[PDB]
RNA sequence: GGUUGCGGCCAUAUCUACCAGAAAGCACCGUUUCCCGUCCGAUCAACUGUAGUUAAGCUGGUAAGAGCCUGACCGAGUAGUGUAGUGGGUGACCAUACGCGAAACUCAGGUGCUGCAAUCU
RNA sequence: GAAGACAUUGUCAGGUGGGGAGUUUGGCUGGGGCGGCACAUCUGUUAAACGAUAACGCAGAUGUCCUAAGGGGGGCUCAUGGAGAACAGAAAUCUCCAGUAGAACAAAAGGGUAAAAGCCCCCUUGAUUUUGAUUUUCAGUGUGAAUACAAACCAUGAAAGUGUGGCCUAUCGAUCCUUUAGUCCCUCGGAAUUUGAGGCUAGAGGUGCCAGAAAAGUUACCACAGGGAUAACUGGCUUGUGGCAGUCAAGCGUUCAUAGCGACAUUGCUUUUUGAUUCUUCGAUGUCGGCUCUUCCUAUCAUACCGAAGCAGAAUUCGGUAA
RNA sequence: GUGAUUUCUGCCCAGUGCUCUGAAUGUCAAAGUGAAGAAAUUCAACCAAGCGCGGGUAAACGGCGGGAGUAACUAUGACU
RNA sequence: GCCCUGAAAAUGGAUGGCGCUCAAGCGUGUUACCUAUACUCUACCGUCAGGGUUAUGAUGCCCUGACGAGUAGGCAGG
RNA sequence: GUCGAAUUUGGGUAUAGGGGCGAAAGACUAAUCGAACCAUCUAGUAGCUGGUUCCUGCCGAAGUUUCCCUCAGGAUAGCAGAAGCUCGUAUCAGUUUUAUGAGGUAAAGCGAAUGAUUAGAGGUUCCGGGGUCGAAAUGACCUUGACCUAUUCUCAAACUUUAAAUAUGUAAGAAGUCCUUGUUACUUAAUUGAACGUGGACAUUUGAAUGAAGAGCUUUUAGUGGGCCAUUUUUGGUAAGCAGAACUGGCGAUGCGGGAUGAACCGAACGUAGAGUUAAGGUGCCGGAAUACACGCUCAUCAGACACCACAAAAGGUGUUAG
RNA sequence: CCUCGCAAGAGGUGCACAAUCGACCGAUCCUGAUGUCUUCGGAUGGAUUUGAGUAAGAGCAUAGCUGUUGGGACCCGAAAG
C-alpha cells in the first residue's frame, strides 16, 4: 500500500491565495528580550522625564 | 552478459568515477592509449587528422579497444609502423552499472567503464607525413565504422599535434624559438628570465642561420 | 515469520540451557569480562591472583576441573603461570591457565 | 537516515574565503553599531559560538538590543502564509552593516542640501530620482568615420 | 569517570550563600516504603480477583543510568544534588591520570 | 624624506638570488650582583651604553624573476542560461526570437599606500 | 467392631495447575513473508548556487568516552624531507635547515584553528545558584541541543578579558508510581503535641515501536467486513533476458576476408520465454495439459520455378518469388 | 503405546518430562517468636511443601556429527 | 535534400475515408476565405458596488458601472 | 461389497451444548455442527461497503505540514463560506528600476591544491634491484626502477583558484533629517555617550516606477488530508502508460472550437439572444472555406501526408538534385 | 465634536480600539523597622519571575441557525460474547 511521500505542489498557490502580506510594524515596539541593565534605567528616565514635563507644565 | 551499447549509449547519470565511495571496479579494456612511432618529433609528423564526435553520447572503453586495433592493424599493414602516430583522446573514466526481489535495493554493482564525449570533442588523432593522407583517412573508416553514433574525419591544419598552424610553426622554427623535446617541443617566452633563456634557447639569441 | 532455537552452557557450572524465541525479540547479552592475572599461590582453595600492578584479586576459587587440577600440579613444581578468568554477572570464574 | 542539524549543508557557507583564513580583523572588531542600525548577516566560520542558522545568511534585519558582545538582530521569515519576527542574538563578526543603508544617508543628506539652496534662489527642488529616461536626438559626424561594410564570415573549421 | 571526593561549590544556605567546601557521595535510592498512597492504593488494586491491573516494565532499552552526586557542605550541612551524564564506570576520588608516564602494557 | 613606538587595509606588502645604507634610531653586542628562569644567562630575567660592528636583522634597489593585483573591444558576445514557438531531427540534440552573460588563454601596466606621537644632517 | 483428638470439615497462606478461562501476537514495505530500519538522531552528496525537498537513493556514524580530553594563563611549533653524530642499520636518541598546516584537536564526515583551538607546564572546578528571553526541528507545542544577557558567588590571569562543560554540527525521554534535596514552609477540616501521611520547588529510577500499550503461535476446518489502494491468469506499456536479422572484417577456409563461416565491436526487430511494473478485474472473466475443430502469420521443413558454390554426376549447402 | 505369525528391538539420562524413604536448608508465605519504639510499625532469626543440588528411568518425549594420517599400481582405509 | 534497400506477425484495414503524381505529397512564400459559448456593440435576466428620492410598495421606486464556469462544501431567496 | 454374526432391525430406556456420544471422520447430535435450536441483553460494535428525497442565486476547495500501534482513520496548520467590526486619513503588491548584500549550481580548471591518469625528455659520480670490467672494490661502464625538474593527453555528485543566468534579503524618509537643551540608579576621566523627550526649520516633485474593482482585524465552521498529467531540471532502473523529487500550469472540479476518436495537448474558459471580427485548425469531396498564386524537389513492384501521438536505426545506392 | 478661516488649512478635546512604558492585587525569590510574650510580627523597599487579574462594572434569561459530546444517534449491514 505505498503512497506518496513529500510534495510541495500547490502550496505556493494556497499562501498566495491569502498572502504573505505583513509583520504589521509599529511605532514603540516591544522590549522583551532587551538588556535589563539599561531597561531598568530606561523605566527611570521616562520616570523622571515624566515628572520634569509635568512640572514644567505646572 | 554483455549488454548492448544501445542500453548504454546515452548520457544519462552523473559521471560516476572510482573513487573512494566507488571501490571493487573492473579494469578497463583499453591499456595502450598511444600507437606508432610514439618517440617521433613534430618535425617528423606534419599533418593531424582527427576522428571527431557529432552526438553527446558515452563510448564504451572495449569500443575504443576494438577501434584501435584494427586502425592500428590497417595501417601497420599498409602504411608499416613508422609512418603515423596515433593518440587516443577519450579515457575510460565513468563507471557504468548493471543490475542483476523486484526494484527494492535496485542500486546495482558496477558493471564496465564508458568515456563520454561531447559534441566536437576528438576521439582519435593521428599525425602522419603529407603522402599518407589516404591511408590515414580509411584507417580512421574503419574507426568510425567500429563506433557508434556520427563522426567526422577532419584535416587538422596544425603542425602535429599541438597547436600553431602550419604557417605559424614554420615562422616560429626558422625564427629558432622552438626546441625539439620527447615527442613534443619546448617554446620561447618573452616572459622568462634571461639567464635560463639563454642557455636554453641560443639559436634565437644567436646570429644563427 | 522465523522463531530462533538457542542452545548454550553455562559457563559457570557448565550446565545446558535452551531458549526459544521469535527471532524479532530482544535478548539480555551478559557484558562478560575477561582479564588475564598472574597466580601467586594456591592458598586452601582461593587462588591468589595478581593485576598489571595491584595485588588485590585474593577471592576466586582455585577451578576444581582437571584443568585446575593440573594447575595445581604446575605450581607445586612452580612452573608459575598467567591464568585467564572470566567475570560476569557477579560471578567470576578461573577458566585456563597458560604458562607465561 | 535523514538529518537536520544545526549545521547540516553548511559545507561551502562556513568555508572561509581562499587566502582569507585566520585570525579576523580589528575594524570588524570597531565598528559601532547603536539600536536602530540595519545590518547584513553573513557568518565567520572562525567565531563558532555565536553563529547564526543557516537560514539567516546573507540576510538584512534591524538591530534592537546592544549588549556586551552581541548584538540582537529582528529578522523576517517566511513560514507558511506568514512571515514571523525572529530576535537573532549575533556575535559582532558575523554583524556587517549595510552599505546600502550608509548610501541612503548620503542621499538624504544631498536632498536636504539641493532643497536647501533650492529655497535660498526660490527654484523648484526636482529632488526624487528619475529613471533612465529613453534617448535624445543626436547628430553623428561622418568626418574621420566613414561607415565600414561588415560581412557574415564563411564556415571554416579551426579544429 | 573520575570525579574527586571534594569540590568547592555554591552553597543555598542562608549562613552561607557563597563557594563552600562540599564533600561528593553517591545518591542511592530510598528504601520504598510501604506506606506511600501509591502502594496502598496499588495493594488495594491488586487485592481479590482479577490479576495484574497495572502494567509492568518490560522492554528495557537502556543500559546506563545518570549519576546524580550527592554534594553535603563541610560548615551548614546542606545538601544538594548535581546530575552527571550516563557513564558505565564511574569511581568516585580514583587515582589521578598521568601526563607521559611510562606504559606498562 | 628616514627611523622608532602603536597601528589601519592585510602579498601592489609574499618568496628566491645579488648590491647599497652619510646622520639618528633600531639591532648585533658586554657582564651575572639582584629579581627570575631554564638540562644549559642559548631564549627569559637583571646591570652598563661602556669594549666594538653595520657582518646579519631592518630599509631600499635590481631581476625580459616566481607569485600577487588592476585593466582590455584578447579569448568571447564564446560556453552557459531565463522566456517562446503545431521550429528542426527517429532520437541524442540543435538552430532561431526576445534578454543576461562567464572562466581559462593572450597582452599591457604595477610591485605597498596611509593615521597618530617622538626623534634625525 | 475399627480408628481416635489424628483424620474429615470451616477459613486464610505458599506450591502446582493449557484440565479450564479471558486476552494479545507493532509499523514501514515496488503484494505479504524472510531480510533491513530508511521508526529517535548526526555528517557529505542527491538537492537543480536563499530556505524547503523524496525513494528499502549513495558513503558512513550514534545510544559512548573524559576531573581532564572542562576553565583560565604562559612557553613552543606540527606532519614530512634533507644533511650529519659510537654501537645504531630503513627505522631507537640528539642537533641544524627547509617546512601555510600536507599533523593534531576522544569518536563518523564536513567546517574551523599557527606566538592556536595543536603539544608541554602552573592554578583550578563556570560540568555552580535563581528563574526569564531567543534559535533549530516547529503547529512557531513539547523533548534534546545551543545562543546572548541579568542578579550572585567563584576560577584564572599582571590585566584587558575569558569561563553557565567538551572548537562547531549528534550522543537521548511526558502523565501515574517510588525515592532524594530545599525552607524550617502548608494540611490532616472538633482542640493540641510527637511519629506517620499528603503537598509546593528541583532532580533521578524509563518507556530505542525513542510525543512514551503490560503481550506467543497456528489454522488446508476456518469465519466476517472490505480491497483491484494489494498479489496468483489474460490483456497493456518495456525488452534486460530469450529468439531473429543486419553493418564492419583480424582470421579459418591448400594460396583466397566475404562459396561457406567469422572473433573484437556495433545497429535494429519480435512479443512465440522469463523478467520489470501494478493500469483493468477480488458483490467471481472457471485458473495446466490432452482430445476435437477452424482460421491467420512467415522468421520456408517439404513440393513449384530460379540464382550461387571450394556444383563433374549423385547427394549437399547458401539465397530469391512464394503460405 | 505398538499392531497377526517368524526374526529382532542397538547406543545415548546431557535437554524436557516422570520418580525417590538421597543430601543441607541455599531460597522460602501466612500464623507463631525476639529486639527497638509512645504505638502504628521496622528489623531479625526459626521456617512446611515446593524450587535448587544428587540419583534412577528411553516398549518416557526424543537424539544418534565431523576432520586428518595410514596397506607394492593407483584408489579406499581394517588401524591410529 | 527527396526517394529506394535495410524493413518480418499473426480476424480484414485504415494519412479519418475516398482518393491524390508540374499533387489533394514535401520545403518555403504572398493573399483571399471558413468559424468558438473567445473579443466588440446592443437588448434582456440576476448579483455586487456607488448613489438619488420629504397622493396607493421607502427591506419601495429610479440612475450609473462592473461581473456571471464550477464537484466536495457554505450561505441566501423561494 | 457383505450375507450367521464385531449381523440387521422395531419398541422401551439412558446420556444435552463447551455438554453428550464417537471401531476417530473434528464425524453425529431433528436438511443446522471446528461448538445445535429458541428468546432476551440487542437497534451489540464497525477507522469498512451501499443508500442518503424540491428549485434557483452567490461564493468556492483539498489531496500538503507536524503528531498518533499511524499508512483504508483522526487531531493540528493550511485552502473555503458566513457573520461581521474599525477605518475608508499617507496602506500594500506572486512586478520592475536604483543602491547594496548573500549563494558555489551550469560552465570552466588541472604547465592551481586533493584524487584519478597517457606518453616521451633531462638529471640524481649518493648502487633501490640486476649486471659487466682486472674472484676484489664502502671504484668505474651500464641496463632498469624509483625520485625530482620542465612538458603532455583525459577527467571528477560526495575535487577546486575563478564563476554565471534564473530564483533570493533589505532600503527608496513625516514612525524622516538637522539644530539648541531636559530626565536617568545605564555609561564615561568628564556637561561625554545611549534611549526617550520639549522647542524651532523642512509646500504648485513628503524625496524610483506601475497598480489599488478598498485597507486592516476578529470570530466561527464545513469539506479535504488516496491524487494525476504536461514543459524544463533531476534520482533509481536496460526501459516503461515504472517508482520518487523541484518550478510553473492544468485535469480532478471544465463545458466550447481544433487534434478523425482522447481528463490533461493547442486555442479559449461558459447568464440568455442578435450582428460583426477573429484564435487554434484548415480550404479536392465527405465538410464551411482558393482543384488560389509562386519557386523547386520526389515516381516508391511497402510513396508521403502536420506537434503531444500512437515507431524506425546502423550501413549502403553512376536513382535524381544541389554543393 | 469645538475655535478661527468662504476655503486649503491652524489649534483644542479626544469614546471604542491598536501598540508600548508604567502603577496596584495574589503567587515566588529576596529585604527584615517599631515592637517582641526572645520567637513571633512583617513595616518599608525591590526583582531578565508568574496569574485565566484591577485600571468608573456587562451580565442574566429566553428563542434561533450552525458546531461538539453522550445517548440506537442519518439509515442498513458482521464473524461474535
Ligand atoms: C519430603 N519429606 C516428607 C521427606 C520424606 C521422606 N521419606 C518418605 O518418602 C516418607 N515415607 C515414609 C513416611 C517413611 C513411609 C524422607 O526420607 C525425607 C523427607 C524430607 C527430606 C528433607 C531434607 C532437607 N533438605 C536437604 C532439603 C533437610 O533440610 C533435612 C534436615 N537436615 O532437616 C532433612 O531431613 C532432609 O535432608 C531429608 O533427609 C529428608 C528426608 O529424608
Ligand atoms: C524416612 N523417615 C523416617 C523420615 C526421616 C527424616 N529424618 C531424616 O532424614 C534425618 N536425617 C538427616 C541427618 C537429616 C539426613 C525426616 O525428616 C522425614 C522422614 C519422613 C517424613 C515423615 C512425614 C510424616 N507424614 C507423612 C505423616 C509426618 O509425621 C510428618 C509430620 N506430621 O510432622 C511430616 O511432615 C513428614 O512428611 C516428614 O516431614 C518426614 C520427614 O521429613
Ligand atoms: C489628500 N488627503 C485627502 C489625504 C489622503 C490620505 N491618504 C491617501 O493618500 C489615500 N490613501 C490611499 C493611497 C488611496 C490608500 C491621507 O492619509 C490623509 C489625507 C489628508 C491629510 C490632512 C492632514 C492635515 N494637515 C496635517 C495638513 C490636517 O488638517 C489634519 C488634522 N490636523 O486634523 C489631518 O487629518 C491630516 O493630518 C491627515 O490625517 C491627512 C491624511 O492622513
Ligand atoms: C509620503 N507622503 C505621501 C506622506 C506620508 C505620510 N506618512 C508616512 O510617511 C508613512 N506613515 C508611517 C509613518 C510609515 C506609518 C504622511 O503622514 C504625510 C505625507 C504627505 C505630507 C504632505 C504634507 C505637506 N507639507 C509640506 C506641509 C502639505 O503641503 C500639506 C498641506 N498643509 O496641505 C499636507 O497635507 C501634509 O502636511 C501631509 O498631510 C503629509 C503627511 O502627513
Ligand atoms: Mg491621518
Ligand atoms: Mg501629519
Ligand atoms: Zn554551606
Amino acid at each position: 500500500a505505498k503512497s506518496k511521500n513529500h510534495t510541495a505542489h500547490n502550496q505556493t498557490r494556497k499562501a498566495h491565495r491569502n498572502g504573505i502580506k505583513k509583520p504589521k510594524t509599529y511605532k514603540y515596539p516591544s522590549l522583551k528580550g532587551v538588556d535589563p541593565k539599561f531597561r531598568r534605567n530606561h523605566k527611570h528616565a521616562l520616570h523622571g522625564t515624566a515628572k520634569a514635563l509635568a512640572a514644567a507644565k505646572k | 552478459a554483455r549488454r548492448p551499447a544501445r542500453c548504454y549509449r546515452y548520457q544519462k547519470n552523473k559521471p560516476y568515477p572510482k573513487s573512494r565511495y566507488n571501490r571493487a571496479v573492473p579494469d578497463s579494456k583499453i591499456r595502450i592509449y598511444d600507437l606508432g612511432k610514439k618517440k617521433a618529433t613534430v618535425d617528423e609528423f606534419p599533418l593531424c587528422v582527427h576522428l571527431v564526435s557529432n552526438e553527446l553520447e558515452q563510448l564504451s572503453s572495449e569500443a575504443l579497444e576494438a577501434a584501435r586495433i584494427c586502425a592500428n592493424k590497417y595501417m601497420t599493414t599498409v602504411s608499416g609502423r613508422d609512418a603515423f602516430h596515433l593518440r587516443v583522446r577519450v579515457h575510460p573514466f565513468h563507471v557504468l552499472r548493471i543490475n542483476k526481489q523486484g526494484m527494492r535495493g535496485a542500486w546495482g554493482k558496477p558493471h564496465g567503464l564508458a568515456a563520454r564525449v561531447d559534441i566536437g570533442q576528438i576521439i582519435f588523432s593521428v599525425r602522419t607525413k603529407d603522402s599518407n593522407k589516404d591511408v590515414v583517412v580509411e584507417g580512421l573508416r574503419r574507426a568510425r565504422y567500429k563506433f557508434p553514433g556520427q563522426q567526422k574525419i577532419i584535416l587538422s591544419k596544425k603542425w602535429g599535434f599541438t597547436n600553431l598552424d602550419r604557417p605559424e610553426y614554420l615562422k616560429k622554427r626558422e625564427a629558432g624559438e622552438v626546441k625539439d623535446d620527447g615527442a613534443f617541443v619546448k617554446f620561447l617566452s618573452k616572459k622568462g628570465s634571461l639567464e635560463n633563456n639563454i642557455r636554453e634557447f641560443p639559436e634565437y639569441f644567436a646570429a644563427q642561420a | 515469520h522465523a522463531k530462533v532455537h538457542l542452545v548454550a552452557i553455562d559457563i559457570f557450572t557448565g550446565k545446558k540451557l535452551e531458549d526459544l524465541s521469535p527471532s524479532t525479540h530482544n535478548m539480555e547479552v551478559p557484558v562478560v569480562k575477561r582479564n588475564e592475572y598472574q597466580l601467586l599461590d594456591i592458598d586452601d582453595g582461593f587462588l591468589s591472583l595478581m593485576n598489571m600492578d595491584g595485588d588485590t584479586k585474593d577471592d576466586v576459587k582455585a577451578p576444581e576441573g582437571e584443568l585446575g587440577d593440573s594447575l595445581q600440579t604446575a605450581f607445586d613444581e612452580g612452573k608459575d603461570l598467567m591464568v585467564t578468568i572470566i567475570s560476569a554477572m557477579g560471578e567470576e570464574a578461573a577458566i585456563s591457565f597458560k604458562e607465561a | 537516515g535523514k538529518s537536520h542539524g544545526y549545521r547540516s549543508r553548511t559545507r561551502y557557507m562556513f568555508q572561509r574565503d581562499f587566502r582569507k583564513h585566520g585570525a579576523v580583523h580589528l575594524s570588524t572588531y570597531l565598528k559601532v553599531y547603536k539600536v536602530g542600525d540595519i545590518v547584513d548577516i553573513k557568518a565567520n566560520g572562525s567565531i563558532q559560538k555565536g553563529m547564526p542558522h543557516k537560514f539567516y545568511q546573507g540576510k538584512t534585519g534591524v538591530v534592537y538590543n546592544v549588549t556586551k558582545s552581541s548584538v540582537g538582530v529582528i529578522i523576517n521569515k517566511m513560514v507558511g502564509n506568514r512571515y514571523l519576527e525572529k530576535r537573532l542574538n549575533l556575535r559582532v563578526e558575523h554583524i556587517k552593516h549595510s552599505k546600502c543603508r550608509q548610501e541612503f544617508l548620503e542621499r538624504v543628506k544631498a536632498n536636504a542640501a539641493k532643497r536647501a539652496e533650492a529655497k535660498a534662489q526660490g527654484v523648484a527642488v526636482q529632488l526624487k530620482r528619475q529613471p533612465a529616461q529613453p534617448r535624445e536626438s543626436r547628430i553623428v559626424s561622418t568626418e574621420g568615420n566613414v561607415p565600414q561594410t561588415l560581412a557574415p564570415v564563411p564556415y571554416e573549421t579551426f579544429i | 569517570v573520575n570525579v574527586p571526593k571534594t569540590r568547592k561549590t555554591y552553597c543555598k544556605g542562608k549562613t552561607c550563600r557563597k563557594h563552600t567546601q562540599h564533600k561528593v557521595t553517591q545518591y542511592k535510592a530510598g528504601k520504598a516504603s510501604l506506606f506511600a498512597q501509591g502502594k496502598r492504593r496499588y495493594d488495594r488494586k491488586q487485592s481479590g480477583f482479577g490479576g495484574q491491573t497495572k502494567p509492568v516494565f518490560h522492554k528495557k532499552a537502556k543500559t546506563t543510568k545518570k549519576v546524580v552526586l550527592r554534594l553535603e557542605c563541610v560548615k551548614c550541612k546542606t545538601r544538594a544534588q548535581l546530575t552527571l551524564k550516563r557513564c558505565k564506570h564511574f569511581e568516585l576520588g580514583g587515582e589521578k591520570k598521568q601526563k607521559g608516564q611510562a606504559l606498562q602494557f
